[PDB]
């Protein structure tokens, strides 16, 4: 007789990814106690001081989405999987855009229009721009839950021996509503920050935005042809390793090296040469 | 059974005819704005009339669509194939000569004169660029006569009662060995161009290679990832969309900065303002 298949709790592609949720929620929490004890530091008010600390409480969110996939389905689960990753996903990367907004207009913009503009890439406007992404991102994702709810499938007929329960995206072509938003804040950015030319004897924020939207665009490109090509039973592992994997190049490129100077190299924390 | 092929009624049709009009009309503007210029600086640096040569490419290239869409036969077979593609890589191997010249010539002379004199010599430039072209003809001309000259048809794979009608058998492959020999050069034009990001010596337009050369890697990739994960109807207009959005990467964003500058910035137009730039 038939039995039930999905990713357990304790089959090693479970723990091996849980071991890695750990590493990288560690990092981001790291960080984040890092910045609030050098909170009022040039480093950490060059990073927009609070956005700082927003954008990691958004990618320790973002992190812990994953615990959502493997075990046991449900109907809520279903539901839940992906707009619980991609809504902190985008509270997070707006904050990236912001710094490449800034990056970009005091880099590649008249003088003029330099000063008038980046008053409104500051204070309150700031969070109205975070605020506006996190709405549209909703927006799609209320869309996503309408017009292509997935559904809890049972499928007895792909197994030799065994049931297979999975969360049945309906189409692919589907599953881009939610990750749309995203990768074009992604895009901006990116493009925001590629060409800069760095001055001499200062800080490079855009080198770091830099690569970690190239980490990002590498993980999400790599990540269609996995899902495609994976046993049909293991779709959910590969979605838990983009989304970490995709955590991690952001940590590790952009957060992770202010970190470092702040323990290490101190000496660098200075008004000229962060600000 | 029903066979399946773009028409003018359906939405996503209809919607890239109308972005591939605002690419041809933008062109054109392009073009003119360029014909009346043709003695001032920022067109001359541009070398001319070869500028005039990839822009009338161009605007035949945005000539697909009509083409594209409807019943097709022989003729459109080799239109869709290898008349049209051609025209397109023409334009860019251009795009990756002057990225070459840009950054690395002086650097050459300097360094390797006794060997890059040869390139400076005979028509080093044209030789390139004719090479880059045959090279590509070529290789199409084998496809495209291997494979045929005819219309392909194959089933639905998820609405098996339609079957669809294109002109490039294994749309992957074919992809595939139509598509390598661009990417390469715009690995390479790109890797010069970044190279000279910051370099003024022809009105930036380094940089503006790079951000065209981008415009057209992520497209790139983008349709190589699609056509790995999906193959239903759209295939065939996915394809056309993405050659237009790379048409509208060149003519917006290599030409368009130059008549920018001409119409908003003409006092860099003036010889003694370009004499601080070459």
């Amino acid at each position: 007789p038939r039995r039930p298949k999905f990713l357990a709790w304790g089959e090693p592609v479970v723990l091996s990814l849980l071991l890695l949720l750990c590493l990288v929620l560690g990092l981001a929490l790291a960080a984040l106690g890092l910045s609030v004890h050098h909170w009022d530091s040039p480093l950490v008010q060059a990073s927009g001081g609070s956005q700082f600390c927003f954008g990691l409480i958004c990618l320790g969110l973002f992190c812990l989405s994953v615990l959502l996939f493997p075990g046991r389905p449900s109907s809520a689960s279903c539901l839940a999987q992906q707009p619980m990753a991609h809504l902190p996903l985008t509270g997070c990367l707006s904050t990236l855009f912001l710094q490449a907004a800034e990056t970009f207009v005091e880099s590649e913009l008249p003088l003029s229009w330099a000063n008038w503009l980046c008053s409104y890439l500051r204070g309150l406007w700031a969070w109205l721009v975070v605020l506006l992404a996190t709405f549209v991102e909703a927006a799609l994702c209320a869309w996503y839950l309408i017009a292509f709810p997935p559904e809890v499938v049972t499928d007895w007929s792909v197994l030799p021996t065994e049931v297979l329960e999975h969360c049945h995206v309906r189409s692919w072509v589907s599953l881009g509503l939610v990750h749309i938003t995203n990768a074009m804040l992604a895009f901006l950015c990116f493009l925001g920050t590629f060409l800069v030319q760095s001055q001499p004897g200062r800080y490079n924020r855009a080198r770091g935005l830099t690569f970690a939207m190239l980490a990002y665009f590498i993980t999400w490109v790599s990540f269609v042809p996995l899902l495609a090509n994976v046993q049909v039973a293991y779709q959910p592992a590969v979605q838990m390793g983009a989304i970490l994997v995709c955590a991690l190049g952001i940590l590790v490129t952009f957060h992770l090296p202010k970190c470092y100077v702040l323990l290490w190299l101190p000496k660098l924390n200075t008004q000229e040469f962060f600000l | 059974r029903q066979l399946v092929f773009l028409e003018w009624h359906e939405a996503p049709t209809i919607a890239v005819a109308l972005l591939a009009a605002l690419g041809f009309l933008s062109t054109l503007a392009i073009l003119v704005i360029f014909w009346r210029h043709f003695q001032t600086p920022i067109v001359r640096s541009a070398g001319g009339p070869m500028c005039f040569l990839m822009l009338t490419l161009l605007l035949v290239a945005y000539m697909v669509v009509p083409v594209y869409v409807g019943p097709p036969k022989v003729s459109t077979c080799l239109c869709r194939q290898a008349l049209f593609p051609l025209c397109f890589t023409i334009c860019i191997s251009c795009i990756a000569v002057r990225s070459f010249q840009i950054v690395c010539a002086f650097k050459m002379a300097s360094r390797f004169p006794r060997a890059y004199s040869y390139w400076v010599r005979y028509q080093g430039p044209y030789v390139s660029m004719a090479f880059i072209t045959v090279l590509k003809m070529v290789i199409v001309v084998i496809g495209m006569l291997a494979t045929g000259l005819s219309p392909t048809t194959r089933t639905d794979p998820d609405d098996p009662k339609i079957t669809i009608v294109s002109c490039n058998p294994n749309y992957r492959n074919s992809l595939l060995f139509n598509t390598s020999l661009d990417l390469l050069l715009s690995v390479v034009g790109f890797s010069f161009a970044y190279m000279g990001k910051e370099l003024p010596t022809n009105y930036n337009e380094a940089k503006f290679i790079t951000l065209s050369m981008t415009f057209y890697f992520t497209s790139s990739v983008s349709l190589c990832t699609f056509m790995s994960a999906y193959s239903g109807v759209l295939v065939t207009i996915v394809d056309l969309l993405v050659t237009v959005l790379n048409l509208l990467a060149i003519s917006l964003g290599y030409f368009g900065p130059k008549c920018y500058m001409i119409l908003f910035y003409p006092e860099r137009n003036t010889p003694a303002y370009f004499n601080s730039m070459i």
